[PDB]
């Protein structure tokens, strides 16, 4: 079983 | 509510420190090695049930980094405001003399996310057997964390935990000595 | 001394779920230094901004449906998924809790402490009884703590008027066990 | 002490790397990030420093992250006119930056007064030895009086892939190889040539171990590469 990450978004520039 | 899965990350300015941690029900199941780059489980069995690709965090890090500085400049510079830790030493389970037992420190409520602990065994500095977490979120937004000392009960013995955090005036000592 | 100041960026995406995997909610929370400034909150549907500093980023993400599309598919290929992962050791986890009465080193009057250790999960149902009935009134809790190693431990006290030939049982209900734990104390 | 020469044992077996060896080569075939006199300019984690150096050859990058094994060895030359010699890496390289981006272990080494006035440069020996007999030896050179380890290794293996088949897109010749730095006070230590077992090769992981950021004196040091073929 394998643990899943969420990407983090980039802020708006 | 039945159960909360959390991953909760950070990156720090200007100390350029970082985390990556999942969380259940206020419980560390994990944390990524910045350094190592390797995911260290909280308990050494939950290893042999799940995997994680450690290596994937720190891009999510470098993205981090990033946005903490385009905030930084929005904010006009706002540094954050120090708050200073609760801090409790409890033991793991009831003490009773020579019965092996576990010293627990919890610092709470705090943040930034740097902080220097000691324990100290009469005015002294002990190493062997100690233990720590890294940094736990809170609903608030403030940290938590966990130090551990493993020790024989005795009468003559005092220890403190020796807390350091920029919200404190001075560093803080919890006394804490057999009293049954 | 160091007196730089600092700036902190927090990342925070909490699944929450209710009644096992069957209704789930995602919250993505973006932090600055202490202050949330955007979210995604699965039940919204799309980013909303907490504080105008954070009204860019909400406005921008927005605008991308490639994005929204995969976080609204998150409470699924995140959240029940991760949930999944681990159930077995963590929402099945289960650890019997130690219990053990013994008189407070305080206090006439007699204040006994139940003490419960070592226990998880944290929900845990303790009740101090009078020659086989609830005592309602008298008790003192230090409330549910958390040990920070997947252990819980709490004591509860009760206040008394002793009688020769009374008993005060501390009654413990947990997950780990199917019939009540209690303890004793013999007057 | 010294660190105690290998045994068959402690060293990893090409024959139980099922993945494609052209990785390993991929990291020493005329492969290296050089820059002179330039210091850091920025920092992900606190032991690691960022660099404005640009990849003349292809322009493929224009920032380069190395990673040093601790913050006091990062602080050492945080601030410090540096020189820079290594072999970088892409999958998984992550920073970010205030162009392509690069990253690396260790290669740092001061600048002043750390070259010789001319342009000349210090021969290093460099004896190979093929199921423990001297095949061929040769020299590598270096512009450093004081020189890591890396950029002496990254040189020799260099050399080994293109007069040797030191490795190929899939396999090598040699079942196992370390090479050996032998230091004027007595000291040595090897690093594992070959990639751990397994279907995938971590380059990041592998390259990890110039961490240290260990520097020799050139004019002194002398190396050694041990390879052996499977069978025999």
């Amino acid at each position: 079983p394998k643990y899943v990450k969420q990407n983090t978004l980039k802020l708006a520039t | 509510e039945e159960h909360v899965i959390i991953q909760a990350e950070f990156y720090l300015n200007p100390d350029q420190s970082g985390e990556f941690m999942f969380d259940f029900d206020g419980d560390e199941i994990f944390h990524v090695d910045m350094a190592k780059k390797e995911t260290v489980w909280r308990l050494e069995e939950f290893g042999r049930f799940a995997s994680f690709e450690a290596q994937g965090a720190l891009a999510n890090i470098a993205v981090d980094k990033a946005n903490l500085e385009i905030m930084t400049k929005r904010s006009n510079y706002t540094p954050i405001t120090n708050v200073p830790p609760e801090v409790t030493v409890l033991t793991n389970s009831p003490v009773e003399l020579r019965e092996p037992n576990v010293l627990i420190c919890f610092i709470d409520k705090f943040t930034p996310p740097v902080v220097n602990v000691t324990w100290l065994r009469n005015g002294k500095p002990v190493t062997t057997g100690v233990s720590e977490t890294v940094f736990l979120p809170r609903e608030d937004h403030l940290f938590r964390k966990f130090h551990y000392l493993p020790f024989l009960p005795s009468t003559e013995d005092v220890y403190d935990c020796r807390v350091e955090h920029w919200g404190l005036d001075e560093p803080l000592l919890k006394h804490w000595e057999f009293d049954a | 001394g160091d007196t730089r100041p600092r700036f902190l960026w927090q990342l925070k995406f909490e699944c929450h779920f209710f009644n096992g995997t069957e209704r789930v909610r995602l919250l993505e929370r973006c932090i600055y230094n202490q202050e949330e400034s955007v979210r995604f909150d699965s039940d919204v549907g799309e980013y909303r901004a907490v504080t105008e500093l954070g009204r860019p980023d909400a406005e921008y993400w927005n605008s991308q449906k490639d994005l929204l599309e995969q976080r609204r598919a998150a409470v699924d290929t995140y959240c029940r998924h991760n949930y999944g992962v681990g159930e077995s050791f963590t929402v099945q986890r289960r650890v019997e809790p130690k219990v053990t009465v013994y008189p407070s080193k305080t206090q006439h009057h007699n204040l006994l402490v139940c003490s419960v250790s070592g226990f998880y999960p944290g929900s845990i149902e303790v009740r101090w009884f009078r020659n086989g009935q609830e005592e309602k009134a008298g008790v003192v809790s230090t409330g549910l703590i958390q040990n920070g190693d997947w252990t819980f431990q709490t004591l509860v006290m009760l206040e008394t008027v002793p009688r020769s030939g009374e008993v005060y049982t501390c009654q413990v209900e947990h997950p780990s066990v199917t019939s009540p734990l209690t303890v004793e104390w013999r007057a | 002490e010294s660190q105690p020469d290998p045994m068959p044992d402690d060293l990893h077996k090409s024959s139980e790397f099922t993945g494609t060896m052209g990785n390993m080569k991929y990291l020493y075939d005329d492969h290296y990030v050089s820059a002179t006199k330039v210091k850091s300019v920025d920092g992900m984690f606190n032991w690691d420093l960022i660099y404005n150096i640009s990849d003349k050859k292809l322009k493929n990058y224009d920032k380069v992250k190395t990673e040093l094994l601790n913050e006091d060895l990062a602080k050492k030359y945080k601030d410090e006119v540096v020189d820079v010699y290594g072999s970088n890496y892409y999958v998984n390289c992550y920073f970010s930056s205030k162009g392509g981006k690069t990253c690396m272990y260790g290669g740092i080494t001061k600048h002043e007064g750390n070259h010789f006035d001319n342009g000349n440069l210090q021969n290093v020996l460099v004896r190979v030895y093929e199921n423990k007999r001297n095949t061929i030896s040769f020299e590598v050179q270096t512009d450093k009086k004081s020189v890591t380890a890396q950029e002496l290794d990254i040189k020799a293996r260099n050399f080994l892939i293109n007069k040797k088949n030191l490795y190929e897109f899939n396999s090598s010749p040699y079942e196992t190889g370390y090479i050996k730095f032998i230091e004027n006070n007595g000291n040595t230590f090897w690093y594992d040539m070959m990639p751990a077992p397994g279907d995938k090769f971590d380059q990041s992981k592998y390259l990890m171990m110039y961490n240290d950021n260990k520097t020799v004196d050139s004019k002194s040091v002398k190396i050694e590469v041990h390879l052996t073929t499977k069978n025999g």
